[PDB]
């Protein structure tokens, strides 16, 4: 992004428009800081590929050198986005991640090839300039095989109403498809649901079955469940079955995929949608 | 004296009502200066604006900040024009480094032996100036509702914690000099959640009157109406776009000019693009106020 406003998708892309350099000297966490002369970079990136290779290094990782990159990205989050959660998300980043949001420090994560997250929302300027920085720390003895350094899978922006499916929130079972295969088969759903307002939500979820790509008419299965009240500041799992009508199995020669898709209602009104 | 029959309605839900049909306010705020001709109210001069402003659309004018000539009000009655009329701009606190503005005289009393005559003399000039254009108009059918202020907290030194009590001050003294007409303000301080905007808000919906917020956007619209369900509310004045006439040599905002393209505004306002998609969608927001019809000195 350049800027973040209504209506991106829930998740968004993330990777255009950073700033890279290669530096274990610079500080470069504060939001006034001059990156005017760091090389502009769209992410994926890997910072190890692009030095030289030396006999220095090791065998093991392609004599190649790892090293402390900094990432910067500026951008804009509108004032229409003002009472909405914000959350980035890092799908990998090899290794030893610091991140900043606007000069507060957020916190580390240490393994470069798990999935890992942070929320925004605390420290946002809603209708001004931003800055999310992240340093990484390859140093090198890591690893048995070449690694890379640095943001090298994609990174996305989450962004959701106070009330909200929480992140990886849907867990799905079917455990007598064996069974029940060609008939009504039995899904058992466990979500979890954030309130982050600051009143009481009376929540029922409409859950919804259908082949991927792929409208609602099709559907093969649906539920609404018994509404639930969760607190203010308050989470809960839900757990919901839908009785699908014949799914179409996925094999190796037929991988037959379907979207589930979860509406959150609060009264009588969707405030979320998780697919 | 001149008479017009017609009645209103402002609804929290719905927006406003002429003569029992919804309407949308279509409006412009306007200064009162007629340009070459600096400040002199010339009827034909005022009519002109009037005249514009209908052939684009506007259906009315909020009269920023301070009384309209008596000329703007007879122009409107003869033409249909709904008329705003807004009474002050700062209330007891001098705006900018503005000495000398009304602010130093607002809550002074009137001496004894001054003869000056229009309204009530026995507070301060605020009341002996709201009552005399109050008493002034009150039978024209152009003119809807009173405003008391305009963003009566901004630009201002020291502390706002006598404010809510001036504004209900404001809203009674209205209130007993006609209580055929909605009261109300543009606050610009609503956007930002101050604790006296909700306490002034709340008064004046308990007296019948429409809350007037300054430069809100869509998510903040929406949020005023989760917040205060029982305020009805409209864009007291929006967007403050900024462009010169006739200039496209670059289309965002050397010449001492701005691009004529609509990507130019302040930067607490909106282009107008903007401000009217974020109205026009919500029937909770009975209109808007644009800043300004006719560019002013
Ligand atoms: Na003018």
């Amino acid at each position: 992004s350049s800027a973040v406003d209504s209506k991106q998708n829930r998740t968004s892309d993330f990777d255009a428009n950073w700033k890279f350099m290669l530096s274990d000297s610079v500080q470069a966490q504060d939001p006034a800081f001059d990156d005017s002369a760091w090389q502009q970079v769209d992410l994926p990136h890997d910072y190890s590929i692009t030095q030289k290779y030396s006999q220095s290094n090791e065998a093991e990782s392609a004599y190649l050198p790892g090293g402390t990159g900094w990432y910067r990205k500026s951008f804009t989050i509108d004032r229409d986005l003002a009472g909405k959660r914000i959350a980035i998300n890092f799908d990998g980043v090899y290794m030893n991640a610091t991140v900043w949001f606007n000069g507060v420090k957020l916190g580390t994560h240490p393994y470069g090839y798990s999935p890992f997250s942070f929320d925004l929302t605390g420290n946002a300027k809603f209708g001004g300039e931003n800055t999310i920085v992240v340093k990484v720390e390859n140093r090198l003895p890591s690893s048995r095989w070449y690694s890379g350094s640095g943001i090298y899978r994609d990174v996305t922006l989450t962004v959701t109403d106070g009330v909200h499916v929480g992140n990886n929130g849907v867990a799905i079972k079917t455990p007598s498809l064996a069974t029940q295969n060609g008939g009504n088969v039995t899904m058992n759903l466990t979500t979890k649901v954030a309130n982050d307002t600051e009143a009481a939500a009376n929540i029922t979820l409409k859950q919804t079955v259908f082949p991927k790509g792929g409208k609602t008419d099709a559907a093969i299965g649906t539920v609404t469940t018994a509404s639930k009240s969760i607190a203010a500041g308050a989470s809960a799992d839900v757990t919901s079955t839908i009785t699908a009508a014949s799914p179409k199995l996925w094999s190796i020669k037929n991988p037959n995929l379907y979207t589930v898709r979860t509406e959150v209602l609060n009264g009588d009104t969707v405030l979320d949608t998780y697919d | 004296t001149e008479y017009g029959f017609r009645w209103t309605g402002f609804d929290a839900t719905s927006g406003f009502s002429l003569n029992g049909e919804k309407v949308k306010l279509k409006g412009v705020s306007m200064h009162h200066d007629q340009g070459s001709l600096g400040a002199v109210a010339n009827r034909r001069a005022i009519e002109r604006q009037v005249e514009i402003l209908q052939k684009m659309g506007v259906n009315s004018i909020r009269t920023t900040h301070n009384p309209a000539a008596k000329a703007l009000i007879d122009v409107c009655n003869e033409k249909g024009v709904l008329v705003v009329e807004e009474v002050f701009d700062m209330w007891n606190r001098s705006k900018n480094g503005n000495t000398e503005d009304y602010g130093k005289w607002f809550g002074q009393t009137i001496a004894g032996d001054n003869a000056v005559l229009g309204g009530d003399k026995d507070e301060t000039w605020a009341k002996f100036d709201l009552t005399s254009t109050i008493n002034r108009d009150r039978n024209a059918p152009s003119v809807i509702m009173w405003s008391l202020g305009n963003e009566m907290m901004e630009g201002i030194s020291g502390s706002v914690s006598d404010f809510p009590a001036t504004s209900a001050k404001l809203v009674a003294w209205t209130k007993a000099a006609d209580s055929t007409r909605p009261m109300t303000y543009g606050d610009n301080k609503i956007k930002a959640n101050w604790n006296e905007s909700n306490t002034m808000g709340d008064n004046l919906t308990a007296n019948g009157g429409v809350v007037g917020t300054n430069y809100s956007d869509g998510a903040n619209y929406d949020k005023i109406r989760t917040t205060h369900p029982s305020w009805a509310i409209y864009g007291s004045e929006t967007a403050s776009a900024i462009n010169s006439r006739g200039i496209y040599n670059r289309t965002t905002g050397s010449d001492k000019q701005l691009t004529s393209y609509d990507n130019s505004a302040v930067g607490w306002g909106a282009v107008a693009s903007s401000a009217w998609y974020d109205v026009v969608q919500r029937d909770f927001v009975a209109g808007t106020y644009v800043w300004t019809g006719f560019d002013y000195l």
